[PDB]
């Protein structure tokens, strides 16, 4: 039986959003490349290097036109015509549009894709932007996180390949399932910031308690997020918070990497 | 006589292009090319010293969690911080669990397709590639219907006509050497890794608070609050779990992964002889178990020349002579100053002109110690390692020795430890003895706690003017790695990675000598230029990381 | 004749005492006793008919779920609920997934050492056990390397002094037969039996909030909110995740489980011609997939003189024949009122007067159908699949017979599974078959959803005056279980459980016929007196559960 | 040599035992054939009859004063203790005895805590807790129906590895499990702050996981580590997070005494 073809493109990545594969248990990464899907292009496993895997990147973009998911990884940096990222003697823009030409769905995996994430941040040296700047005519999916949760990944490939569309998003291009709350309302330190229990230094009694890490500058109130109900790992109750540092919003523009880890969130 | 580009290598975490020249069916010149920059050297720039190890541990995801603790440990040298000793204990079970997962990450799902030939897999007789193991190995999953079962999936790939990541592969290439049955085994070795991979990651999790990029460090120590009778923090029911999965590791590193090197080495007995990178080799010690940053658990140090018998000892994080010999230089890299800096006086001024054979051709800088060049990493390690006469590192090098010798009836000798197939021994030996640093951590934290010491983090105090100057060590899965801060009126004023992968990758230099990556290449024979697998398996064996390289 | 006591009988559920007359070294009449009663039937009058199943689930926790699904199936049939299709394919997943867990905890945990012996697996040779299943099984952990581990963890535990579970066992007894190897793969297939049955309560527990004691449960449907797109809720990623262990399950049953329960037989075949029962038999049909409580995966029926050519079908839980039959009397257990008792007009007033041969000797109430003794459990359930000519069945008893047959060169008919291994025999089956009720009620899961149909609960109305009754039909692991409500003026005013080792377990009954446990070990060979094996083989055979029995 | 358990069945469904094999630190096999001697225990002792009670008396004088008991399920009084019979001799006989000679007492589930389920309503058998019926001796209690086995296990480990208890609250339940109320850590409290409550199962609120509140959680006056630690260690696993109201099967007075959609009081 046919399994439906992924080509998966590497921008200005730190190589996160597909590590985070190799944690998953449903699919397992060995599951998703034998049964769940075809991967066609991933420069990280792929046996084939050089111009054999070009050839395999072109072969697929013509055999699968009009069925391929799309997906990348990394900001795409624009500064001095794309010299930032260049592989095959070419800028990493010209790979992404071309590929984006022919794709059934094309998904932001990351915050780096999704709105620039760390690599766009501070000065932004490179002009990095996000994938659906590059793709102003294309719906983007974004999976936005540092990386995130590989089955909010998955989830959303699963939709589209098993109900034949993409599953809700909200208005910023983000499944519902994973990103449709923030994660201070969904949080189990709610309590404790109610009460005005907080944690004023790690190592303290309030924190050896569980307490609230808003005074820690917590970023949770301020933050879109699966990551206090799904969690990581799949090992049962572990989260930056539940280990007990605060959010840093690594999911949400404007908050990951521009805020300092201690400096506080609005409260809406 | 002939010119070819790989571009992209492959089966390495990001952007590297390598070049060659082969005469007469052997490479006689190479570059060694990191095609990707992101500038995040500049992104922490002017920033909170306790935030920067939050934004530089997304140099890179696959070596996650190094460059997240060498930047703390830079900030805590700058600030002169001693780190509470549970924190230590937390922060090198993290770094051990990691390297754990990374070195078996890289010797199968990275590098084994360079070696093995999966469609050769398929005319395997199962029963006797099991009869081959045989008092080799005591491994639990080598019987004839564990092979059969991974050759029909194998197989079901092959007829859907999809091969995905497999498609195109070096099938068939003549420096394939493996017999069927062998090439089966490494496949259903292959996928029975992944799961070994996962525990691995589960330890770093419950600490770090997920993983890929760790959640639970600070300036001061470590944000794991420690309370056997709390509820929601680390108590004992925690440290439990953490242990199940610290036991889950042993059997399959010791099994499988060190059986399986001995065995590729067995086979490939030339790649012995070739992929010598340099002949000077640095290394740092590794997991400090005080509470002054210091008594190492594995030792460092360097070595000039190959002459391991007058090593100079490292023993501490901030020995000056470490400090002062590490220069990089950007000649041919694309950056505006080319003199040699010392990483406090470094800058990274992009200036990008194109790539030229004789000028810049790369994004990585090139390191220096005392003005010569250096590999990095595993190889190092071991060799460091050997030197100090370490009886544990000796010892599992023995034991792969042994199986090699059952297998070819020849011995190793050190001499061709330096080359491709030595620097993978050593990555395999440094798996192997890790196993070992998270039983005796685990055990020092559980006692530590049960003596009353519950004590993780010292609050930082950062003096508004002045100007400090830190450096954070750390012995990372593919070598030294240095994180160099400068603090200015309570801000970075500077912050320079001098990453493993950059001593390796490293282009020509100040006074154009050649870095590792590109002087192993020489003498490399090539069957088939279009097809130049005898070059990407020298490279793999450095497990290249180009983001970390290059950041 | 010599009289002897089994007190208390171990590796089962609960509390059991049986007593044996013995003539020259043969069972020659027994007694089965109940001897804890919690009065849960009591407990529960007088509530909220909603609050029920919560309560009554604590009736077991081996056979967790089966009272709390029981329970609101009662409730919904007094109130003429019909229940959502996504609450009964959800209610089916947890049913089918628990039984799987108990049938495999059943055969190795509590079972197996009944006929496999323990110190003689020391013995064995590891390499002879993994050869003596090449062509049995292709399962993946039969390895010379998988039992040699195995049987180092026997030599380490016996070498301890501590043999703790496993002390003073019936090691070297004259009815144990099987060769070393095979006591040897009998262990490590013990061992591997934990981790699949791990497996199937993880799918329980996704559903259910927990296990044991599920808590998604109500009277209407069910508690998991529907949502593909919402968080916190049962959407594609908790539903991929459940598939993910779905998927487990299924080669441990086929290859070992299926496997082991062949083997067993292959050298015990004279417990093929002993052990029987009763002669009638009564399932009841399970797996509802319409949206009116019906459309059964399995079938039921009604079995009587052992004729299955002339069995009577049972396709629905309204059937008022299958409701008429059914009776308990408390001649010869602990309670007042003696005469037989439909369950709607049933009472449980404890009257204990102590133990006495030819009066009053257990806690488990006679259960009749139109008068006659009938054993429910796996083995009803089997023969009234066969009766029906489900192929699936069928198919499914053939593969184990052929691999008997390999073993011995001999067949099985269906008059041999009228024994203590053809309960066995059913059992088994019951577990195979399950796996493709899992596969199917996924699959019409994610089917429905897509179609947009997501409704999960159909809120009750409970009038305030009048009186109804209703009853819930349910096939546990042990047989058909019925809980039996009457509701007057808004609350339970009679609650009467009728369990299936009620029916087995029972004494004696209003006629003083004989019921199945208490009949199946008329003829038991018993060597030693002292320690009669033979005679718990037997009532093992059953899977007894006393809390289920009593309540 | 690992530390001695003698584990007695009271008046028990069996659920507290088959709790251990959801476990997986330690696994139930790890449990027995690496962390303890699991001396005696009727679910899963080879030995049957007169031999497993031989291996109980043996196991109490070779052990005296340094084995675990656990008790699981109430202890019925009524009638002279005869709801629970093995060996011909009441339950609470056996129990008195074992209790003499015990390094440490665990009361598992809340039958044995406080007289659970089977103690509720008319109580027919007279049941009451393992501390009722041990008047001198500290009973450690880890309640629940059945409890989280860790909530067990840690206990143990920690006798073992420390030689001590954990620390207890005043009802002698350990703090890491039970140190605080369920609503006091329940990452539905933000939707209870709002106002945001399911109404019925299967409505727009319940599918998007409001708080349950309103369909009877008994969060607000149960302790309780079920919304941190939770269930079977897939993660997101608990009753609440399930769709369902907790029900305060920890709690004596809540669990099995209120009905599943009576509200809570709300400290
Ligand atoms: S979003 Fe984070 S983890 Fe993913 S590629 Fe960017 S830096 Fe790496
Ligand atoms: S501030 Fe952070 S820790 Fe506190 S309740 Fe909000 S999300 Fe939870
Ligand atoms: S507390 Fe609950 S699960 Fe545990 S022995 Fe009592 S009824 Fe069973
Ligand atoms: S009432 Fe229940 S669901 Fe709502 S916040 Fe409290 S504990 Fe959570
Ligand atoms: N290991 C690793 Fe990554 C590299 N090179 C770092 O540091
Ligand atoms: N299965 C089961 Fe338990 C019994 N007997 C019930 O119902
Ligand atoms: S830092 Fe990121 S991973 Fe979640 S907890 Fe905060 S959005
Ligand atoms: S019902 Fe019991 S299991 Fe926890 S969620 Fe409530 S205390
Ligand atoms: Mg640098
Ligand atoms: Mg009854
Ligand atoms: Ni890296
Ligand atoms: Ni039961």
């Amino acid at each position: 039986p046919q399994r439906p073809p992924v080509i998966w493109i590497g921008a200005q990545e730190c190589t996160g959003c597909t590590e985070s594969l190799l944690r998953a248990t449903h699919p397992t990464v060995e599951n998703l490349v034998l049964e769940t899907i075809s991967l066609e292009y991933h420069e990280v496993l792929s046996a084939a290097f050089g111009h054999q895997v070009e050839e395999n990147k072109h072969n697929a973009l013509e055999k699968y036109k009009g069925q391929y998911v799309l997906v990348v990884d990394g900001s795409i940096p624009l500064k001095d015509n794309g010299i930032y990222c260049m592989v095959a003697g070419e800028p990493i823009v010209d790979h992404i549009r071309k590929a984006a030409e022919g794709a059934a769905a094309i998904i932001a995996i990351g915050s780096c894709s999704a709105w620039g994430g760390v690599a766009a941040a501070g000065v932004n040296p490179t002009g990095a932007v996000s994938l659906q700047e590059v793709l102003p005519g294309k719906t983007v999916i974004n999976i936005p996180g540092c990386p995130p949760n590989p089955h909010n990944f998955l989830a959303t490939v699963a939709h589209i390949i098993t109900y034949g569309k993409p599953p809700k998003l909200d208005d910023k291009n983000r499944p519902t399932f994973a990103y449709g709350r923030l994660i201070h309302e969904h949080c189990e330190r709610r309590p404790h910031f109610d009460a005005g229990r907080f944690a004023k230094e790690f190592g303290d009694e309030g924190h050896r308690e569980g307490w609230c890490l808003y005074h820690l500058g917590c970023k949770g109130p301020e933050t879109y997020g699966n990551c206090s109900t799904l969690q990581f790992c799949d090992v049962g109750g572990v989260w930056p918070v539940a280990i007990g540092h605060p959010c840093y919003g690594c999911n949400e523009e404007g908050i990951g990497f521009h805020k300092g880890i201690h400096q506080l969130a609005n409260v809406e | 006589s002939q010119r070819i580009t790989i571009d992209p290598v492959t089966r390495i975490e990001g952007h590297l292009r390598i070049d060659c020249e082969i005469e007469n069916g052997v490479v006689s010149k190479a570059w060694a090319s990191g095609t990707m920059w992101r500038g995040m050297e500049e992104i922490v720039k002017n920033r909170d010293p306790r935030d920067a190890w939050m934004i530089v541990q997304r140099i890179c995801g696959v070596c996650t969690t190094t460059h997240a603790l060498s930047s703390v440990r830079a900030a805590e040298s700058a600030l002169n911080i001693d780190v509470p000793v549970n924190a230590q204990y937390i922060r090198n079970i993290i770094l051990a669990a990691h390297t754990t997962h990374d070195h078996i990450v890289h010797f199968y799902q990275l590098s084994a397709l360079d070696w093995v030939d999966i469609t050769s897999a398929l005319q395997a007789d199962p029963t006797k590639a099991s009869e081959m193991l045989k008092g080799v190995s005591t491994w639990h999953l080598n019987s004839p219907e564990e092979f059969t079962k991974v050759q029909n999936k194998i197989k079901d790939l092959v007829a859907s006509g999809q091969l995905g990541i497999f498609a195109n592969g070096y099938w068939g290439h003549p420096a394939m050497k493996l017999p069927p049955e062998v090439n089966l085994i490494a496949v259903a070795h292959y996928l029975q890794a992944l799961e070994c991979q996962r525990d691995a990651n589960r330890v770093v999790a419950l600490l770090g608070g997920k993983t890929p990029h760790i959640q639970n460090l600070a300036v001061g120590g470590v944000a794991n609050p420690i309370n056997l009778d709390g509820l929601g923090v680390l108590n004992l029911e925690r440290l439990m779990y953490i242990k199940s999965f610290i036991d889950k590791l042993s059997d399959f590193v010791e099994q499988v992964y060190k059986v399986d090197t001995a065995v590729i080495a067995a086979f490939y007995p030339e790649w012995l002889t070739r992929g010598k990178g340099a002949v000077n080799y640095l290394s740092v010690p590794e997991f400090p178990t005080d509470s002054k940053n210091g008594s190492f658990l594995f030792p460092g140090g360097y070595i000039e020349n190959a002459d391991l018998s007058s090593y100079r000892p490292i023993t501490s994080h901030s020995d000056e002579y470490l400090i002062k010999g590490i220069q990089e230089s950007a000649k041919h890299s694309w950056y505006k100053d080319e003199a040699p800096q010392a990483p406090w006086e470094g800058t990274t001024i992009p200036a990008y002109d194109g790539w030229s054979d004789d000028g810049k051709y790369s994004w990585v800088k090139s390191p220096t110690f005392y003005g010569k060049t250096v590999e990095v990493g595993p190889l190092a390690n071991m060799l460091v390692k050997l030197a100090a006469g370490r009886e544990s590192t000796q010892n599992k090098l023995n034991e792969i020795v042994a199986i090699y010798q059952k297998l070819t009836g020849n011995t190793l000798e050190v001499a061709q430890l330096h080359s491709t197939l030595g620097r993978i021994i050593g990555r395999t030996v440094h798996c192997c003895e890790l196993q070992d640093i998270l039983q005796n951590q685990y055990s020092a934290l559980i006692t530590n706690i049960g003596k009353g010491d519950h004590t993780t983090f010292v609050k930082p105090n950062i003096p508004a003017t002045g100007e400090f100057k830190g450096v954070g060590f750390l012995e990372a899965p593919r070598g030294m790695l240095s994180h160099w801060m400068v603090i200015k009126d309570g801000i970075i004023s500077n912050y320079q990675a001098v990453v493993p992968s950059t001593w390796n990758s490293g282009p020509r230099n100040f006074n154009d000598d050649v870095g590792p990556y590109e002087q192993s290449l020489v003498g490399t024979p090539v069957a088939d230029p279009n097809k130049p697998l005898e070059v990407v398996r020298t490279i793999h064996s450095f497990d290249p990381c180009m983001a970390c390289a290059v950041h």
